[PDB]
DNA sequence: CAATTTAACACTTTTGTCAAGC
DNA sequence: GCTTGACAAAAGTGTTAAATTGTGCTATACT
């Protein structure tokens, strides 16, 4: 690291952003009110 | 349609849109506008011009010209947009994992409308509203008069953290609050040397 | 289904209008499902008919 | 002036790749024709489909068939209209309609 | 707001008459059962002539659209219901769109033997659907619809106990209506409290948010952190003072070698002496380490 | 109302333990 | 320095009683 040459800002196809994740969110679910979990695939999903 | 569907097509929304300029030329345009430049007499010259730098863009650098349509957005890290329970069981969370939850809420329910065959003005204002919150979700008070969810203030979107004063470029340039430091009052020591 | 950018439609310029020659205030329309547009139009095989 | 904290906790420990836990991959093919890498534990029992990166509940590779897991079929318009006309009564009413289109 | 292009393009289609509705209905079904002739008959060959063929197939694409029309003209109730509804946390075109999905299922169950007009079956469908759609999406963190029920019911409750005494109850006097425990109440209250936005502004002024001024709990702690790793060394080299046939088994009893704790039996695997005297061996061990000689070493690292 | 998950409980197996004495 | 017999406490294994969650349907008429 640091040895940064340039920095370059384009545009970012379909292509990049589906590489980009780890997966994706199906649902809009956050966490459970009771245990305070993240939930199965929602925004928070581990 | 019923008349003539079999030599013509016509659409509505960005899918329009990306038919559009899926067989676009960029080539032709920028040949076009420079030979309007060229005839510089005609008053279209100004136009051309503004045009034409806008087209040369898209024209050099070999990056398609498409990413301007979305078939698939990017989710921050949570942690950037934490959910925290302050002392007493209180929670507090950022107003972007709000944002989101709309876009995934329409277009969930878009995929759902589409799939029992809706008749088109429901699944077309559904597409509409998608967008709608796409837009919200990137550049909130663009489309017009922001949303505002809980309270009446508006919700702050992700180009909204680079924006305004508040930012990670406004406010990184301010510096940063440094650990082994302190700060007191002062006053004259005339038995003290120079260093 | 897709959606467009918003920061290349609301650009001021649109640079979106400007690459495929549409004004603005008509992309609006496009865009917000309250104006239809065609796509393609088959002239050779129109002309046959 | 008030506190809270994340939905976890910090550990402290510091050891590093000199522990090794037994691990093998392996191989997925969604619907799309993608395909993706899953590395687990040397006790496998490796499920037959997965959920890859994309989306699509791809497939296992080694295995001819994979688990059935077979479900429920849906309720369907029709489904749902037999349970209110008999085939007596629709038939009738086709024939009902078919007297009106055949007029002309 | 910019709900009006969808009342204005709905607002193109007039409203049904009370005879426009059995007709739409009975096309539909007629429509059905054709489509399913169609697709049933194809499975032992035959033919139909052509003529009953186009004709079955106008009839099925007559009912498709007759279905089309029947949505189109009654799409119109669907918002005056969704106006009712709008402020409880929901947006008004959302609750009108997915009312419209408790249309279609009213549709769809709607039959004119009944004798009954449509609006009369459709308007329980939307306000289910509307209902189920407020539960589910009405809040960041989401709660199930039971759940909702009874926290509304405590809200009902509760607002007439308050106009009644003129202040808020205690926990027991709502319990004495609920029918259930004063702390359950208590418990219900705090499910139902909402989180607030992290970025408010903090200070009267716009200087900076409640996030920037949140003290972390579980931070890693500096001194800790370096602190622990000195215990893991000195540790070390109090149980490196003992011969190796006493330290491997704490090293092994504890896991400090791999991190898994072993069970006396399972020390043996590599010591070969049997449980009982892997006990004794600890417990030899264990007394020795605990001799003044060795503890003050590292005594004062356990606070 | 059906389906799913949590827990309450009985039994089996293992883990820890004392003394004889080899 | 250590094996063996014998015992009780702790914890896995499975059943199932109870609690929680998801889902379809309410037909005067109402647009």
């Amino acid at each position: 690291v640091n040895f940064f040459d340039e920095l370059r800002i384009g545009l970012a196809t379909a292509d990049d952003i589906r590489n980009w994740s780890y997966g994706e969110v199906k649902k809009p679910e956050t966490i459970n009110y009771r245990t305070l979990k993240p939930e199965k695939d929602g925004l928070f999903c581990e | 349609q019923d008349r003539y569907g079999e030599y013509f097509t016509g659409a509505m929304g960005a899918e329009s849109i990306k038919k559009l300029i899926e067989n676009f030329d960029i080539d032709a345009e920028a040949e076009s506008l420079r030979e309007v430049i060229r005839s510089g007499k005609g008053q279209k010259k100004l136009r051309a011009l503004k045009r034409l730098k806008v087209v040369a863009a898209f024209q050099q650098s070999g990056n398609s010209p498409m990413g301007m349509v979305l078939d698939a957005v990017p989710v921050i890290p949570p942690e950037l947009r934490p959910m925290v329970q302050l002392d007493g069981g209180r929670f507090a969370t950022s107003d972007l994992n709000d944002l989101y939850r709309r876009v995934i809420n329409r277009n969930n329910r878009l995929k759902r409308l589409i799939d029992l065959g809706a008749p088109e003005i429901i699944v077309n204002n559904e597409k509409r509203m998608l967008q709608e919150s796409v837009d919200a979700l990137f550049d909130n008070g663009r489309r017009g008069r922001p949303v505002t969810g809980p309270g009446n203030r508006p919700l702050k979107s992700l180009s909204d953290l680079l924006k305004g004063k508040q930012g990670r470029f406004r406010q990184n340039l301010l510096g940063k609050r440094v650990d082994y430091s302190g700060r007191s009052v002062i006053v004259v020591g005339p038995q003290l040397k120079l260093h | 289904a897709p959606v467009t950018h918003i920061w290349y439609f609301k650009g001021v310029p649109s640079r979106l209008g400007y690459l495929l020659d549409l004004a603005p205030k008509d992309l609006e329309k496009i865009i917000y499902f309250a104006a239809y547009v065609i796509t393609s139009v088959d002239d050779e095989m129109r002309h046959n008919e | 002036v008030l506190r809270g904290s994340r939905l976890g906790a910090v550990s402290y420990e510091t050891d590093r790749n000199h522990d090794l836990a037994p691990r093998q991959v392996a191989r997925y093919r969604t619907d799309n024709g993608e395909e993706f890498d899953v590395p687990f534990a040397d006790d496998a029992e490796i499920p037959g489909t997965w959920l890859c990166r994309n989306g699509l509940e791809g497939t296992l590779i080694e295995g001819d068939v994979p688990e059935p897991k077979k479900v429920k079929p849906p309720r369907t318009h029709w489904d749902m209209l037999l349970e209110r006309r008999s085939v007596e009564e629709l038939e009738e009413l086709l024939k009902e309609r078919l007297d009106l289109i055949k007029a002309k | 707001d910019s709900v009006r292009a969808y009342l204005k393009q709905i607002g193109k289609v007039a409203l049904l008459n009370a005879e426009e509705e059995v007709e739409l209905a009975k096309r539909i079904e007629a429509g059905l059962y054709a489509t399913q002739k169609l697709a049933e008959l194809a499975e032992k060959g035959e033919k139909l002539p052509v003529q009953q063929r186009r004709d079955m197939q106008w009839i099925c694409r007559d009912g498709d659209r007759a279905k089309n029309h029947l949505l189109e003209a009654n799409l119109r109730l669907v918002v005056s219901l969704a106006k009712r509804y709008t402020g409880r946390g929901m947006a008004f075109l959302d609750l009108i769109q997915e009312g419209n999905l408790g249309l279609i299922r009213a549709v769809e169950k709607f039959d004119y033997t009944k004798g009954y007009k449509f609006s009369t079956y459709a308007t329980w469908w939307i306000r289910q659907a509307i209902t189920r759609a407020m539960a589910d999406q009405a809040r960041t963190i989401r709660i199930p619809v039971h759940m909702v029920e009874v926290i509304n019911k405590l809200g009902r409750i509760q607002r007439e106990l308050l106009q009644d005494l003129g202040r808020e109850p205690t926990p027991e006097e709502l319990a004495k209506e609920m029918d259930i425990t004063p702390e359950k109440v208590l418990e219900i209250q705090q499910y139902a409290r909402e989180p607030i936005s992290l970025d408010q502004t903090i200070g009267d002024e716009g200087d900076s948010q409640l996030g920037d001024f949140i003290e972390d709990s579980e931070a890693v702690v500096a001194v800790d952190a370096v602190s622990f790793t000195l215990l893991q060394d000195q540790l070390q080299s109090v149980l490196e003072t003992l011969s190796e046939r006493e330290a491997g088994v704490v090293r092994l009893r504890f896991g400090l070698t791999d991190g898994q704790p072993r069970t006396l039996d399972e020390i043996g695997q590599v010591y070969g002496v049997t449980r009982e005297r892997i006990r004794q061996i600890e417990s030899k061990t264990m007394s020795k380490l605990r001799h003044p000689s060795r503890s003050q070493v590292l005594r004062d690292y356990l606070d």
